[PDB]
C-alpha cells in the first residue's frame, strides 16, 4: 500500500508543477527526468505525523494521531489514524 | 451577583430552586452562579438552611402532569428513603427525580426518565444511579394508604 | 408593568412618557349600588383636548 | 400463548376441591378436555416445540416454591400430558440435577403421607422412562407459594412453646 | 484516635535567583513541556521523586506531587541541577513548602446534615456544587473535606503538625456523628 | 438462603453478548484488537486463499450511483482546477516580489490569462468532464472521503470503468440488437467477448453483451436426461438426503449443464420411486 | 419548559472552548514585532491601535510600548487622536 | 384584542436582524395564554381565582408566550434553524367573566362555588385587588 | 510544513532537487516551490489516501512539547497493523498539529 | 461439580463433566431407569407385586392404582380452551389466507436435521453406547460469511457424545475453509487442483475456559495457541494464566467448562467459531445409540449459494479480482462462462485478472 501512496503522491505532485515548469521556461523533458529520478531514488526508527489529542493520566499517556508516515525497521509504513498508549 | 443573590433569596424563603434553574434563566453558567453564591455566603456572614429533598417535591410535580397524590406520594418515598439511608451523600435533586420516577410509573400517569431529567435537570443516568439504591425497597416507602392501576409490586 | 401600570394608574404610554400620557381612561370600578357597577361600565369619555 | 392460563386455571380447579387423589384429576380432565390440548393443525417441529412447552411449564410448576397441592397437580399434569402427546417420539420432561433431590424427597413424603395416588404416578413416570436428565433445566445460549414463616412458626411449634412456658 | 493523615501531596516554591529563556529549556529539557498559548510555564516531570515542577522567566521553581518534605526538596534540587546544565546561573534560594494536602479514612459512615447544621459557621454543604462538606477549620488555617464515606481530606497546610491537629481536632465531631 | 437469594438478584441486576467474541474471540480492552495472525494464516494469505471477508458482495445502490457519479466529477474538477489555481499562486507571488511595473504588467496579463482558464475549467461541461472509462481517477479517496470505507478502491474503480460509465449503454436490448449479437457470436466464436461488444458497433462493454447471450441461449443446459444422467441425479439424491428433504441447488452441482428446477421435476415426476 | 435546568449554555461552553482554544497572545521579539509594523505601514499611512492589535497580534501593553519607541500619535480633528506608524 | 390584535401586533412586528460577519435573524409566529396563574413563594404555579385576586391584591394575569424561530448565517454556506416553542415574554391582565378567564362558561352555581356572585357582569379587570374598569 | 520533509519519500525529493540545482537544469525559486507543493499533496493525500489504523503500545521513555510539536522517545514498543505485529527496540514520534 | 446459575438465566459456573455424569449416573445407580432397551396378564401381577414392595402397600391395593390411574387425532376440535381458540383462530386465519397449506422448505429441513438419527439402532451392536454417556448439544457459530451474520449468529448444532475424544468433533466440524483451494490459476484454469486446505493446514486448537487443546496429533500441525499466549504474555491484556494441552489426551468427560458461555475454536489459520453447549444431558433410549456417527449434525443453517454473476443458473466455481471484464471487482463465475469470457481459444488470458478457485459456503456447509 506504501508504495501505492508514493506513486500517487509523486504523480500528483508533478501534475501539479508542470504549469511551473512550462511556465517559467523549462522543458517538460526535465519535468519527465524529475520523475524518474524521484522514483529511482524512493528505492533510527521516527514517526512524523500530528497529534489528534494527547492525553496524560496520573502516568498513562494516551496518543490520538491524526495521520503520519513511520520508518520501522527501515521499513515505511502509512497510518491514517493511531490509538496509542504508553505508561512513563 | 444577582443571580446568586436571587438563588439566596430563593433558598431563604424556604421555596429553593436548583442551581440549574437559575442558569437557565441567567446569562451565566452554573460554575459562576455557585462561586458568587460561596462569595456572598462569606462576605455577608449569612447562612443558609440546607435544602432537603421536598423542598423540590412540589415545584417538580407541578411543572409535571402529575395529580396532587402522586406528588404526596413521591414526596413520602424520597422523604422516607432519606430517612433509611438509601441514598448516601447523593443530591437531594436526584433523589427526588427518582422519587417522581417511581410515583409517576406506579402511578396511572407514568412518565419516563427524559421527561423527569429535563423538568428537574437532572441526567437520566443519574436518576438511574438513584433509582437503583432505592430499587429493591420501593413497597414501603410508598403511603399505606395509595391507590394505582400498575401495581407498585412490579416496575421497570 | 407597563399594561399593569397603565391599568394601574389610568396613564396611556410609558410612565416617563407621563407629560402625553391620557389620564382617566382605567378608574375603580363604582361598587357602590349594581346600578353604579353597570353604569360604570358603560360609561363613554369625550376627551377635550 | 395461552398454554400457562390453562395450566393456572387447571391446578386452581384441582386445588379448590383441597384432595389429592387422582380421581379429582380424572375428572377435571375429562371434563376440561385438557386431552384435547394437544388436538389441532400442527406439523411436527411446531407440535414438538408446543409439547415441550408444555412439559417444561407443568416440571416448573412442580417443583418448588409452590404449595404440595399445587405441586401434587401439577404432577398428575405431567403425567396426563406426557401420556396423551400425538409426537411419536414423545417429548420427556427435562429434569436438572440439583432439583433431583427437592424431588426425591418430595416422592418420600408423598409414600409416607399414603398419597399412593401420587407416588405411583411418580413411579410410572420414571418406569416409562419420561425424564432426560439433562444439567439444567433449559438449553442456555448467548400464584400459591410457600412462604418461610408456616416452616418458622405453626400450630405444634406454638404448641410445645406454651406447654414448655 | 490512632489513625494519623497520610500526606498525597506538597507544594513548595523556590526562588533560582536569575531569568530564564523558557524556549531553550523547552528545547533541551528531557521531560518539559511548554505551551504558551496555554500557560506560562515550563512543565518538567521527574521519576524518581515523582514530582511536577512548574519553571517561570522570572526564575521561580513550583514544585508539586511530592509525598513527602524531603522529597520534595530533592525534587526541587534535582530540578535545579537540571537548570543549572542548561548554562543558567540557577541557584537554591528561598525553598518554602506553600501547601500540604493530605487524606485519610476515619472507616465510618458520617451523617454530613447533622454536622452542617450544628456547625453553620464553619462548614459549607452545597450537595449541588459538590458532594462534600467543606469544614473551614479556624484554629488552623486548614480546609477539610468530610464525605459521606468517611474519608476526610486536608488541604491548605504549610506544616505536617497543622494538619495532624485539624485531624485530631476534626475527629471528634465525626464521631459525635457517626452515621 | 434469603440474603444469598438477594445477592443472585442484585447479580442479574449487574449482569451482562455474543457480539464481542465472533472474529477476534480475544480482544484487548484497551485498544479492541485481537493478538497477531498466526503464521498459518500468513501462509494461508501467501496462497491467495480469499477469506470470507474478501469474498463479501454488496449490490451497487441506486444511491450510491449517484454518488459514484457525483464523486467523479468532483474529483476530476479539483484535480484539473489544482494546477492552474497552483499556476495562478506563483504568479501572484512573482508579483509580490518583482521590483519592476513593465515586468509587474506583463505578469498581471498573464495571471489574467490564467484565471480566464481557470473560469473556462470551471465551466466544462459534465460529459467532457466525465472522461473515457479508461483514464486514471482518484478512486482510492472516493472510498474515504466520499464513500465512509463501505467500497474499496478496487471494487470502485472497476464499477466506475466497466459498468456505471456513461460510454456503457445501459439502455435495454432491442431485437435488432439481440440478432445481431447472436450472429456475431456465432461467426466470430463465443470466446473474444471483447471484440463482440467492439464489433457490434452499439457502445456495449463485453459482459453486457455474454450476460444478454447467456439469458437468450438455448445450449446453456442439456435439455434431454439421459439414463447415466437420471442414475447420476439418483445417487446424488440418496447421497444428500436428509430424509424428506431434498436441497436440489446442492444437488445441481454435481450436475453438469443442470438447474434446480430441472432436478425439482425429474425427481418429483420419473426418478421418484413411489 | 421556559428556563428548563441546564448546567451549562451551549453558546457558554463553546465560547469557552474556543477561549482555551486560541489562547492568550504571546510576546513575540521585538524585532520580527517591528518588521510586521513597518511592513503594514506601506498599505496605509495610518493605523488605529485596536486594529493594528489584529494585524500585530501582540499583547496591547508590548504593542504600545514599541509603539512608543518608534511611533508616535498625531491629533486629527476628523475622528480622533491616532497612532501614525511614521516616528517622525 | 387578546384573540386577533395581540397576535397581529407580534405578527407585523419586522423580524429583528442583526449583523456581526454572522447574521442573526429573530421571527415571532404564534401567541400563546394561559389561564390567570399565580405563583407561590416556593414557585408552585396555580389558578388564579379573581376573588384570591381581590382578597391577596393580586393582578388578575394570564402568562403571554410566543414561539421564535432563530435562524444564524455564518457565510459558510450553511443554515441554522432552531425555534424556541412558547417563549415567555410577558402576563397580559384578564378581562374578568372574558373568554380568557377563569370564569368562562362557568354555570351560576359554578360561580357560588367560587364564591363570585353571578350577577356580577365582569368587564373590568383586577390590578393589585383594585377591580379596574376601561373607560371608552 | 517543514514536517513531511524528513521521511524516505520527502528526502529523497530533497536530494534530487538539489541533484537538479547542481546539474544547472532548475532554479532554487522552482525549488522551493515544488517542496511546498509536495508539502501540500502529501499531507491531502495521507489525510484522504489512507485508511487504516495502527495500535502501538510502549514504555514512554521520554517527551517534549514546544512551539505546537510533541517530541515522544519510546522503548521496548510494539506496533499492530491491521493484522501484522512490528515490533522495535526504541522508536521517536515526532507529532505536529 | 453441581451445575448453577452463574448468571442468572444465561451461564453456569465452571464444573468437571466428570464429576456431574458421575452424580447423576450413582444417584440412578441400579434404579432401572438407565435401560436404553426398546420397551416391552402374567405381567401385571409382577407389575402389583413390584408397586406394593415400592410404595409400601398391599397387592389389592398395588392393582386399584394400576387400573384406576390407567391413561386417560380427530380433526374437528370444539368446547375450545384460551390456548385451544388461539389455535382455532390461527388456523382459520390461516386456512383464509393460504391456498396450499403446506410445510415451509426451511421447516421440513430443521425437522428432518433434528430427526434424522433417532432411535436408530447399531448395525454391529458392538459399538453400542454405554447406559449413560453425558451427551453434550454443543453448538458452533457459523462464521462471518454474509454480511448480515454479524446482526444474527447463525449455528449448527451437533450431539457430542461424552466420554469421547477431542480431534473426533475437530474432524466432524464441517466447514467450507477446511475446503479452500489456495493458488490463483488465472494464466489457465486446468492445473491440477492443489490439495485442499484440510491437507495443508491441519493445525487447529479448541480453547475452553483458559486452556488451549490444541491438535498436535500430525506431523503438519503445530501450535496455533503460541502466538495468543506469547500475545497475552505482552506487556498486559488482563488475559493471563493460560494452559495448554495436546487434545487427544483429554476427552470431553474430562472438561471443565460452563454452559452457554461462548468458548473458541480456531482451525486453517485464523477460521475461528464460538463453540457453545447449550446443555448436559444423560443419553435416553429415543435417540441416535450409535457411536460411529454419534458426532451428529442436529442442525444447520442452510446457507445461500452464490450464483454467477452472468447467468444465474449456476454457482460461482471461480472469483476473479481486478478483472477487465467484470462491473464488480470480486466478480463470480462458474466454469461456463469464466472459460467464454476470459480464454480466448487454448488458455491464454484475455485483458488481466486474478481468477481463484471459489467452494461455494452454501454447498459444501
Ligand atoms: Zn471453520
Ligand atoms: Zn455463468
Amino acid at each position: 500500500t506504501v508504495p501505492k501512496l508514493y506513486r500517487s503522491v509523486i504523480e500528483d505532485v508533478i501534475n501539479d508543477v508542470r504549469d511551473i515548469f512550462l511556465d517559467d521556461g523549462v522543458d517538460e523533458q526535465v519535468l519527465m527526468e524529475l520523475k524518474t529520478l524521484w522514483e529511482n531514488k524512493l528505492m533510527e526508527n521516527v514517526v512524523v505525523c500530528q497529534y489528534d489529542k494527547i492525553h496524560r493520566s496520573k502516568n498513562k499517556w494516551k496518543f490520538h494521531l491524526k495521520d503520519g508516515i513511520m520508518n520501522l525497521n527501515g521499513r515505511d509504513y502509512i497510518f491514517s489514524k493511531a490509538i496509542g498508549d504508553a505508561e512513563w | 451577583i444577582a443571580s446568586a443573590c436571587l438563588y439566596i433569596a430563593c433558598r431563604q424563603e424556604g421555596v429553593p430552586r436548583t442551581f440549574k434553574e437559575i442558569c437557565a434563566v441567567s446569562r451565566i453558567s452554573k460554575k459562576e452562579i455557585g462561586r458568587c453564591f460561596k462569595l456572598i455566603l462569606k462576605a455577608l456572614e449569612t447562612s443558609v438552611d440546607l435544602i432537603t429533598t421536598g423542598d423540590f417535591m412540589s415545584r417538580f410535580c407541578s411543572n409535571l402532569c402529575l395529580p396532587k397524590q402522586v406528588q404526596m406520594a413521591a414526596t413520602h418515598i424520597a422523604r422516607k428513603a432519606v430517612e433509611l439511608d438509601l441514598v448516601p451523600g447523593r443530591s437531594p435533586i436526584s433523589v427526588a427525580a427518582a422519587a417522581i420516577y417511581m410515583a409517576s410509573q406506579a402511578s396511572a400517569e407514568k412518565r419516563t426518565q427524559k421527561e423527569i431529567g429535563d423538568i428537574a435537570g437532572v441526567a437520566d443516568v443519574t436518576i438511574r444511579q438513584s433509582y437503583r439504591l432505592i430499587y429493591p425497597r420501593a413497597p414501603d416507602l410508598f403511603p399505606t394508604d395509595f391507590k394505582f392501576d400498575t401495581p407498585v409490586d412490579k416496575l421497570p | 408593568d407597563g399594561l399593569k401600570y397603565s391599568l394601574a394608574t389610568g396613564n396611556w404610554g410609558d410612565q416617563k412618557k407621563a407629560h402625553q400620557a391620557r389620564a382617566g381612561v382605567s378608574q375603580v370600578l363604582n361598587r357602590l349600588t349594581f346600578a353604579s357597577t353597570l353604569s360604570h361600565l358603560r360609561r363613554l369619555n369625550s376627551p377635550i383636548g | 400463548p395461552g398454554l400457562q392460563t390453562d395450566c393456572e386455571a387447571l391446578l386452581s380447579r384441582f386445588q379448590e376441591t383441597d384432595s389429592v387423589r387422582f380421581e379429582d384429576f380424572t375428572e377435571l380432565w375429562r371434563n376440561m378436555k385438557f386431552g384435547t390440548i394437544f388436538c389441532g393443525r400442527m406439523r411436527n417441529l411446531e407440535k414438538n416445540m408446543f409439547t415441550k412447552e408444555a412439559l417444561a411449564l407443568a416440571w416448573r410448576y412442580f417443583l418448588p416454591p409452590y404449595t404440595f397441592q399445587i405441586r401434587v397437580g401439577a404432577l398428575y399434569l405431567l403425567y396426563g400430558l406426557y401420556n396423551t402427546q400425538l409426537c411419536q417420539p414423545k417429548q420427556k420432561i427435562r429434569v436438572a440435577l440439583k432439583d433431583w433431590d427437592e424431588v426425591l424427597k418430595f416422592q418420600q413424603d408423598l409414600v409416607n403421607a399414603q398419597h399412593f395416588d401420587a407416588a405411583y404416578i411418580f413411579r410410572k413416570l420414571r418406569l416409562d422412562r419420561a425424564f432426560h436428565f439433562t444439567a439444567m433445566p433449559k438449553l442456555l445460549s448467548y400464584k400459591d407459594p410457600s412462604d418461610r414463616v408456616m416452616k418458622l412458626i405453626t400450630s405444634d411449634v406454638l404448641e410445645e412453646m406454651l406447654n414448655v412456658h | 484516635s490512632g489513625i494519623v493523615p497520610q500526606l498525597q501531596n506538597i507544594v513548595s516554591t523556590v526562588n533560582l535567583g536569575c531569568k530564564l529563556d523558557l524556549k531553550t529549556i523547552a528545547l533541551r529539557a528531557r521531560n518539559a513541556e511548554y505551551n504558551p498559548k496555554r500557560f506560562a510555564a515550563v512543565i518538567m516531570r521527574i521519576r524518581e521523586p515523582r514530582t511536577t515542577a512548574l519553571i517561570f522567566s522570572s526564575g521561580k521553581m513550583v514544585c508539586t506531587g511530592a509525598k513527602s518534605e524531603e522529597q520534595s526538596r530533592l525534587a526541587a534540587r534535582k530540578y535545579a541541577r537540571v537548570v543549572q546544565k542548561l548554562g543558567f546561573p540557577a541557584k537554591f534560594l528561598d525553598f518554602k513548602i506553600q501547601n500540604m494536602v493530605g487524606s485519610c479514612d476515619v472507616k465510618f459512615p458520617i451523617r454530613l446534615e447533622g454536622l452542617v447544621l450544628t456547625h453553620q459557621q464553619f462548614s459549607s454543604y452545597e450537595p449541588e456544587l459538590f458532594p462534600g462538606l467543606i469544614y473551614r477549620m479556624i484554629k488552623p488555617r486548614i480546609v477539610l473535606l468530610i464525605f459521606v464515606s468517611g474519608k476526610v481530606v486536608l488541604t491548605g497546610a504549610k506544616v505536617r503538625a497543622e494538619i495532624y491537629e485539624a485531624f485530631e481536632n476534626i475527629y471528634p465531631i465525626l464521631k459525635g456523628f457517626r452515621k | 438462603q434469603n440474603r444469598e437469594q438477594q445477592e443472585e438478584l442484585m447479580r442479574d441486576l449487574a449482569g451482562s453478548y455474543m457480539g464481542h467474541f465472533m472474529k477476534p474471540y480475544f480482544k484487548d480492552k484497551v485498544t479492541g484488537v485481537g493478538p497477531p495472525a498466526n503464521e498459518d494464516t500468513r501462509e494461508k494469505a501467501a496462497q491467495g486463499i480469499k477469506a470470507f471477508e474478501e469474498l463479501l458482495v454488496t449490490k451497487w445502490k441506486n444511491w450510491e450511483k449517484a454518488l459514484l457519479r457525483k464523486s467523479v466529477v468532483s474529483d476530476r474538477l479539483q484535480r484539473l482546477l489544482q494546477p492552474k489555481l497552483l499556476k495562478l499562486e506563483y504568479l501572484h507571488q512573482k508579483q509580490s516580489k518583482v521590483s519592476s511595473e513593465l515586468e509587474r504588467q506583463a505578469l498581471e496579463k498573464q495571471g489574467r490569462e490564467a484565471e480566464k482558464e481557470i473560469q473556462d475549467i470551471n465551466q466544462l461541461p459534465e460529459e467532457a468532464l466525465l472522461g473515457n472509462r479508461l483514464d486514471s481517477h482518484d478512486w482510492e479517496k472516493i472510498s474515504n472521503i466520499n464513500f465512509e470505507g463501505s467500497r474499496s478502491a478496487e471494487e470502485i474503480r472497476k464499477f466506475w470503468q466497466n459498468s456505471e460509465h456513461p460510454s456503457i449503454n445501459k439502455q435495454e436490448w432491442s431485437r435488432e440488437e439481440e440478432e445481431r449479437l447472436q450472429a456475431i457470436a456465432a461467426a466470430h466464436g463465443h470466446l473474444e467477448w471483447q471484440k463482440i461488444a467492439e464489433e457490434l458497433g452499439t457502445s456495449r462493454s463485453a459482459f453486457q453483451c455474454l450476460q444478454k447471450f447467456q439469458q437468450h441461449n438455448k445450449a446453456l443446459k442439456r435439455k434431454e436426461w439421459t439414463e447415466e444422467e437420471d442414475r447420476m441425479l439418483t445417487q446424488l439424491v440418496q447421497e444428500m438426503r436428509v430424509g424428506s428433504h431434498i436441497p436440489y441447488r446442492r444437488i445441481v452441482y454435481y450436475m453438469e449443464g443442470r438447474d434446480s428446477m430441472q432436478l425439482i421435476y425429474r425427481w418429483t415426476k420419473s426418478l421418484d420411486p413411489g | 419548559t421556559n428556563y428548563k435546568p441546564v448546567a451549562n449554555h451551549q453558546y457558554n461552553i463553546e465560547y469557552e472552548r474556543k477561549k482555551k482554544e486560541d489562547g492568550k497572545r504571546a510576546r513575540a521579539d521585538k524585532q520580527h514585532v517591528l518588521d510586521m509594523l513597518f511592513s503594514a505601514f506601506e498599505k496605509h499611512q495610518y493605523y488605529n491601535l485596536k486594529d493594528l492589535v489584529d494585524i500585530t497580534k501582540q499583547p496591547v501593553v508590548y504593542l504600545k510600548e514599541i509603539l512608543k519607541e518608534i511611533g508616535v500619535q498625531n491629533v486629527k480633528g476628523i475622528h480622533k487622536n491616532t497612532w501614525e506608524l511614521k516616528p517622525e | 384584542f387578546i384573540q386577533m390584535s395581540v397576535q397581529r401586533i407580534v405578527e407585523d412586528a419586522p423580524p429583528i436582524d442583526l449583523q456581526a460577519p454572522p447574521r442573526y435573524l429573530l421571527k415571532f409566529e404564534q401567541i400563546y395564554l394561559s389561564k390567570p396563574t399565580h405563583w407561590e413563594r416556593d414557585g408552585a404555579p396555580s389558578p388564579m381565582m379573581p376573588n384570591e385576586a381581590r382578597l391577596r391584591n393580586l393582578t388578575y394575569s394570564a402568562p403571554l408566550y410566543v414561539d421564535i424561530t432563530k435562524t444564524v448565517i455564518k457565510e459558510g454556506e450553511e443554515q441554522l434553524q432552531t425555534q424556541h416553542q412558547k417563549t415567555f415574554i410577558g402576563k397580559i391582565p384578564i378581562m374578568l367573566r372574558s373568554t380568557y378567564c377563569l370564569l368562562n362558561g362557568l354555570t351560576d352555581r359554578d360561580l357560588c362555588e367560587l364564591n363570585e356572585c353571578p350577577l356580577d357582569p365582569g368587564g373590568y379587570f383586577i390590578i393589585n385587588g383594585s377591580e379596574k374598569v376601561l373607560i371608552a | 510544513y517543514q514536517l513531511y520533509r524528513n521521511t524516505t519519500l520527502g528526502n529523497s525529493l530533497q536530494e534530487s532537487l538539489d541533484e537538479l540545482i547542481q546539474s544547472q537544469q532548475i532554479t532554487p525559486q522552482l525549488a522551493l516551490q515544488v517542496l511546498l507543493q509536495f508539502d501540500k499533496a502529501i499531507n491531502a493525500a495521507l489525510a484522504q489516501r489512507v485508511r487504516n489504523r495502527v495500535n502501538f503500545r510502549g514504555s514512554l521513555n521520554t517527551y517534549r512539547f514546544c512551539d505546537n510539536v510533541w517530541t515522544f522517545v519510546l522503548n521496548d514498543v510494539e506496533f499492530r497493523e491491521v493484522t501484522e505485529l512490528i515490533k522495535v527496540d526504541k522508536v521517536k514520534i515526532v507529532a505536529c498539529d | 461439580n453441581f451445575p448453577e446459575y452463574e448468571l442468572p438465566e444465561l451461564n453456569t459456573r465452571a464444573f468437571h463433566v466428570g464429576a456431574f455424569g458421575e452424580l447423576w449416573r450413582g444417584r440412578l445407580r441400579g434404579a432401572g431407569d438407565l435401560s436404553l432397551r426398546e420397551p416391552p396378564a402374567a405381567d401385571s401381577d409382577r407389575e402389583d407385586a413390584a408397586v406394593a414392595r415400592d410404595l409400601d402397600c398391599s397387592l389389592e391395593a398395588a392393582a386399584e392404582l394400576r387400573a384406576v390411574c390407567g391413561l386417560d387425532e380427530v380433526i374437528p376440535e370444539n368446547t375450545d380452551l384460551v390456548t385451544l381458540g388461539v389455535r382455532k383462530r390461527f388456523l382459520e386465519h390461516r386456512e383464509e389466507t393460504i391456498t396450499i397449506d403446506r410445510a415451509c422448505r426451511q421447516e421440513t429441513f430443521v425437522y428432518e436435521m433434528e430427526s434424522h438419527a433417532i432411535g436408530k439402532k447399531p448395525e454391529n451392536s458392538a459399538d453400542m453406547i454405554e447406559e449413560g454417556e453425558l451427551i453434550l448439544s454443543v453448538n458452533i457459530l457459523y462464521p462471518v460469511i454474509f454480511h448480515k451474520h454479524k446482526e444474527h449468529k447463525p449455528y449448527q448444532t451437533m450431539l457430542v457424545l461424552g466420554s469421547q475424544k477431542l480431534t473426533q468433533l475437530r474432524d466432524s466440524i464441517r466447514c467450507v475453509s477446511d475446503l479452500q483451494i489456495g493458488g490463483e490459476f488465472s494464466n489457465t484454469p486446468d492445473q491440477a487442483p492443489e490439495h485442499i486446505s484440510k491437507d495443508l493446514y491441519k493445525s487447529a486448537f479448541f480453547y475452553f475456559e483458559g486452556t488451549f487443546y490444541n491438535d498436535k496429533r500430525y506431523p503438519e500441525c503445530r501450535d496455533l495457541s503460541r502466538t495468543i499466549i506469547e500475545w497475552s504474555e505482552s506487556h498486559d491484556r488482563g488475559y493471563g494464566k493460560f494452559q495448554t494441552a495436546r487434545m487427544e489426551d483429554f476427552t470431553f468427560n474430562d472438561l471443565c467448562i460452563k454452559l452457554g458461555f461462548p468458548y473458541l475454536y480456531c482451525h486453517q489459520g485464523d477460521c475461528e467459531h464460538v463453540i457453545v453447549i447449550t446443555d448436559i444431558r444423560l443419553v435416553h433410549h429415543d435417540d441416535c445409540l450409535d457411536r460411529t456417527l454419534y458426532p451428529l449434525l442436529i442442525k444447520k443453517h442452510w446457507l445461500w449459494t452464490r450464483k454467477c454473476f452472468v447467468c444465474k443458473m449456476y454457482t460461482a466455481r471461480w472469483v476473479t479480482n481486478n478483472d477487465s471484464f467484470a462491473p464488480e471487482d470480486p466478480c463470480f463465475f462458474c466454469d461456463v462462462c469464466f472459460r467464454m469470457l476470459h480464454y480466448d481459444s487454448e488458455g491464454n488470458k484475455l485483458g488481466e485478472f486474478l481468477a481463484y478457485p471459489y467452494v461455494d459456503p452454501g454447498t459444501f456447509n
